[PDB]
C-alpha cells in the first residue's frame, strides 16, 4: 500500500528531473529568457491579426487604461485599485523613456476578465496578473512585487518590497537549515477557497501531523469563512521557515503566497496546477515542488507527508531547488526585464497610432 | 462581489463588498480608496 504509493512518487520524480532542462544556458540569464515561453504565448493569439485601435477601445472596460505617449505614463484618472497601481508604476517608469507609445489595459482586480469560452467580445488584449487556459488575458508580473498586496497586521501597508523581502526570507533560511525545521505540515492563510478546506479539517483532527489554521480576511461574513473556529492569528513569512512542509493553494485567483515558502528553503506543496502567474511554467513538479491535484483528500495528505518524512534527503533536494530557482530566476532584474521584454514585443502588434487623450491624467516620470 | 477577500483596505481600514465594485471604510488618519494616504 505504501509501497505503490512510494514506486509511483519516485517514478514521477526520476522521470521530471531527467526530462529538465534548466530555463536559461546560464544562470545570470543575461537576455532575460527564463519565461520568454509564457510572454510569447499570451502574445501569439495576436500574431497575425494585430491589434486594432477598436480593440483596444472595446476593451478599455476590463481594466485601467494606461498610455505611453512620448515617453510620459498616462493613465485613467479612477484607479480601482490605487496601492496596485503604485505597484505596477514602480515598473512603468522607469521604462517609459526608452519606450515606444502604447495603450494598456491593465486589469488590476484579482481574476482575470476574457474568457476564451465566450468571445469575440472577450478579444483582448488585457494584462492580468493570473490566468488559466481558460483566460485570454496578458500575464504581467504582479503590483505586489514592489507595493498594493493583501494589508494584514504584519504588513498593514500591503504586502511588497519582493526585494527587501527576498533578503529577509535569504537570512532566516540560513539561520534555520533543513534538520532544524518541524516535521509538520503548514499553512496559515484565509478562506479564499474551499480547496483550502480539508488541509485544515485534517491539522484539527491531526494537530501532530499539520498545522493548518483558517485566519479572516477583509471579506469575512459568517463563521463559515473560518468553518466555525475562532479566526486563528497571522504568522510572518520567516515563520513559515520553521516547518520542512509548506502548503500553497489558489485564492481568487494565484496566491502570493507562493513565491515566499520556496525562500525559507522548505519543502513546497502546490496544491493545483490551473491558475498561473507568470514564472509558474518554469517551476516545475517533482524537480522544485511537490504538486497535488486540486481538491487533496486528507488521506492523500497523510499518503504525501508521510512518504516525504521517510524519505527526507528527496524532501531536502526538492526544496533547495526551488529555493535555488526563486532566488536565481525570481530576482527584482527577472521581474524588471520581464516587463520590458512583454511591453517591446506588445507594441509590435498595434495596427494603429496611439494619440493623446485629455481626460487621462499624467502619472509620470 | 468578492473584492474585499483580498484585503484591499491598507492601514486597519476596513471593506465592505458590494455588487459592482467595494468601498474602504479608513481610519482616522488615513484617506483614499484603499486607505493608501496620509489625512
Ligand atoms: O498568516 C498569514 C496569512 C496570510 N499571509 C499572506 O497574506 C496574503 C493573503 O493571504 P490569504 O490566505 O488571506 O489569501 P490569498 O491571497 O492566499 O488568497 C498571502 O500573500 C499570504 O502569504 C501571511 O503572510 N501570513
Amino acid at each position: 500500500n505504501e509501497d505503490e504509493f512510494s514506486f509511483k512518487i519516485r517514478r514521477q520524480i526520476e522521470k521530471a528531473n531527467a526530462d529538465y532542462k534548466p530555463c536559461s544556458s546560464d544562470p545570470q540569464d543575461s537576455d532575460c529568457s527564463c519565461h520568454a515561453n509564457v510572454l510569447k504565448r499570451d502574445l501569439a493569439p495576436y500574431k497575425s491579426t494585430g491589434v486594432t485601435r477598436q480593440m483596444i477601445e472595446s476593451s478599455a472596460r476590463y481594466g485601467t487604461k494606461y498610455k505611453i505617449y512620448g515617453h510620459r505614463l498616462y493613465r485613467d484618472a479612477n484607479c480601482m485599485f490605487p496601492a496596485r497601481c503604485e505597484g505596477i508604476e514602480h515598473f512603468l517608469l522607469p521604462l517609459v523613456a526608452t519606450l515606444p507609445d502604447m495603450d494598456l489595459i491593465i486589469n488590476t482586480r484579482d481574476y482575470p476578465q476574457l474568457n476564451a469560452a465566450w468571445g469575440n467580445a472577450a478579444g483582448g488584449p488585457v494584462f492580468s496578473f493570473s490566468k488559466t487556459k481558460e483566460y485570454r488575458d496578458i500575464m504581467y508580473p504582479a503590483w505586489t512585487f514592489w507595493a498594493g498586496g493583501p494589508a494584514t497586521k504584519l504588513h498593514p501597508r500591503g504586502i511588497g518590497r519582493w526585494d527587501q523581502m527576498r533578503e529577509k526570507l535569504e537570512k532566516r533560511a540560513a539561520a534555520i537549515p533543513w534538520s532544524q525545521k518541524r516535521s509538520l505540515g503548514f499553512f496559515r492563510g484565509s478562506r479564499t477557497s474551499d480547496e483550502r478546506d480539508s488541509l485544515i479539517l485534517l491539522s484539527r483532527r491531526n494537530p501532530e501531523l499539520v498545522e493548518a489554521q483558517y485566519t479572516k480576511n477583509q471579506g469575512w461574513k459568517s463563521p463559515k469563512d473560518t468553518l466555525d473556529a475562532p479566526a486563528a492569528d497571522e504568522v510572518s513569512f520567516e515563520d513559515h521557515c520553521k516547518y520542512k512542509y509548506l502548503f500553497n493553494f489558489r485564492g481568487v485567483a494565484a496566491s502570493f503566497r507562493l513565491k515566499h515558502l520556496f525562500l525559507c528553503k522548505s519543502l513546497v506543496f502546490h496544491v493545483g496546477d490551473e491558475w498561473q502567474e507568470f514564472f509558474y511554467d518554469q517551476l516545475k513538479p517533482w524537480v522544485h515542488y511537490v504538486p497535488l491535484k486540486s481538491y487533496p483528500s486528507q488521506q492523500e495528505y497523510e499518503h504525501i507527508l508521510s512518504f516525504f518524512k521517510k524519505n527526507d534527503a528527496l524532501a531536502q533536494e526538492i526544496a533547495q531547488r526551488g529555493y535555488d530557482f526563486i532566488w536565481e530566476h525570481l530576482r527584482m532584474k527577472d521581474i524588471k526585464c520581464y516587463w520590458r521584454k512583454l511591453l517591446k514585443r506588445y507594441v509590435k502588434l498595434l495596427q494603429y497610432e496611439v494619440k493623446p487623450e485629455d481626460q487621462l491624467i499624467y502619472i509620470g516620470p | 462581489g468578492d473584492q474585499c477577500e483580498s484585503n484591499p483596505c491598507l492601514n486597519g481600514g476596513s471593506c465592505k463588498d458590494d455588487i459592482n465594485s467595494y468601498e474602504c471604510w479608513c481610519p482616522f488618519g488615513f484617506e483614499g480608496k484603499n486607505c493608501e494616504l496620509l489625512e
